[PDB]
């Protein structure tokens, strides 16, 4: 992709994001890859949104990339384990478990283990290492933390945390340009659409 | 503890 | 919304489309409600995906809007509810019957006790009403054809089915006429960026 | 049966 | 079965009751199919323990032996799938309708009809026909008052719920008897057990 | 209870089983607890019906009576749990660890983790020491083999595992040794009943 | 309603 | 592994 096709990409994500199209906005910076939102991550996270935040992070990084998104990605797991744990659902806790906690045994099976563990406790506080889980609106708080640290080091965001400045309405100011540049080259000068270029005859 | 840490 | 700014989202789109940004394609076609691309929803409805389905279709019509997009969602919302009961997974269909079907059930009082009534057979072909279901792949294919009909008779979709014919790359077009503009008012004329305008000292 | 028709 | 051995399980279920035993004393009810312990059947319908009312009752009559045993195993598995409902299990009540109500479908379509369309309801008292269930207690209590009636007028029970009039430990009294013709029969005369005869030398 | 009454029982015991009450005479065995059916258990175990199989034993010892009870409780608990974590419900398997297999833990943390740790495994006998679980008739069998060896050592059913020799049918033998008691006080002598003594006038 | 009465 | 043993 082109230098001028990236920053294409950052007058879109302006527009779209003035235009209030949300949705649209976050899946572009996925996408593209260009543009990692840290107050929309911040968001998702504070709200327990666990498949939109990793389907976010997806456009990014993935869980093996380097230390710091292993790290990213298994806070998010555990956290997302000890949530159903919290709310006495160990049968979505074991699956949390096995599907997304599983590829970190690997690199600390004795952390997995001890993870693992929390299962048969009647309240998984009684680990005095996961008796500084609060409550779980702390807990998310104190580890976003964590995961902003985890990614503002991370070296695949180091270009991607801040947004270019711009005037407003860059993108619509071009295209007022264009519009402009295509009623100059008329003779003799007197706009129809976007579509195709403007004449008079 | 799946750990590294940072400054 | 402007007629210009929904030029705009068109340009975007194909510049989109065109980057093979998929999702942000669909994402902007959904939350602008300018463009229902059939395409897409034909390949959603194929593949079951029926969360995605009525996300999509939600930028465009409610349930109620009126009585083409009320069957449209109950054709689909049925058809949801007949594969639940195909796979045997009756806690699901009564959890969709109750959910996504019983908005129904007002506007037609017995059709909704008729396909209640479904959950309690062995195989619910042995409904002669419910007999001319044949697979799930049949059933979709049937069933995208009828939603094809009432999508394209639906008044709110009526110029929302055919895209604007465009030469390929109009936006990119447009910018680079932008760049000629700004070089234009230069001297004595001799680009560093979209972000900002171009000089020459 | 939920049905309007159409032509 | 003969008259002396009808006679001695009712024998051995006043033993089994003054020893307290009584798991052992129903099992034989049971199984013997001498007695029906009304108590008992109340206790058990009381506590909604309908997995042992049905075994139990089993030792007696089966769903289709006449009308009043159908309405009686009727009247139970429709109380088990109301509650069902009303703790907002649709799932299991789902799976109540279809495994054990059933069956009732033949004999009564309409009514089978009906109370599958409870299922999607939001409380099923809104059935101006089921708006007459209470609590569960009160519910389990008239219903009861039903069940006692259907079985005092059931062909099948009417020699089963009259308990005969017996002196205490009978079966001890004439074990005690034997005891005395064994000694009896000794000369010159003087227990070791009662698995084989006494005997004087 | 007297050696009589104990002797009873046994009678009791033999009548039922010729009588073919089988439910019967199993809730005698374990509610008198006078005797302990090793072939009727071995069939429970070969089924598979761990709830039968405890509520049995709990006629005979409790899980902490002793060191032999509490293996016997914890191969049947682990055996439960391992056959499920075999058909790939481990939603039952962690409700096995929790409510079955706790108690255990005390008496043994480690092997406790172990077990626990076979949650994460997508096949179990991925564990070396559980690498010798074949499959489940296999493993059921040589588990009742040491399950029959701990029960025969277990202190709580040392006279409780052979039945007495009785000739048989020998309660109606006594029952019929009571009726000529009771003739033979007539004069002058010519049954209604085992109710009530006979009478000639 | 499935429904046998009785006296 | 929770184990008494015996003979
Ligand atoms: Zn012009
Ligand atoms: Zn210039
Ligand atoms: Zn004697
Ligand atoms: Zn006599």
């Amino acid at each position: 992709m082109s230098s001028l096709s990236r920053e294409l990409v950052f007058l879109i994500l302006q527009f779209l994001d003035e235009e209030k199209f949300k949705e649209t906005v976050h899946k572009l910076e996925q996408e593209s890859g260009f543009f990692f939102n840290m107050k929309y991550f911040e968001e998702k996270v504070h709200a327990g949104e666990w498949d939109e935040v990793e389907k976010y992070l997806s456009g990014f990084t993935k869980v093996d990339d380097n230390r710091y998104s292993m790290k990213i990605f298994f806070e998010i797991r555990k956290q997302k384990y000890l949530e159903a744990l919290d709310r006495h659902d160990r049968a979505k806790a074991v699956d949390i478990l096995v599907k997304d906690l599983k590829v970190f045994s690997t690199f600390n099976e004795e952390a997995y283990k001890e993870i693992t563990q929390l299962l048969t406790l009647e309240n998984f506080r009684e680990n005095e290492q996961a008796s500084k889980y609060g409550d779980t609106k702390s807990a998310r708080s104190i580890m976003l933390i964590e995961l902003k640290k985890l990614i503002e080091a991370n070296p695949l965001f180091r270009e991607k945390l801040v947004f270019p400045t711009l005037k407003a309405s860059r993108l619509r100011t071009l295209i007022n340009q264009s519009l402009n540049w295509q009623h100059q080259l008329c003779k003799n000068p007197r706009i129809k659409t976007l579509f195709t270029d403007h004449t008079c005859t | 503890d799946n750990l590294i840490y940072l400054d």
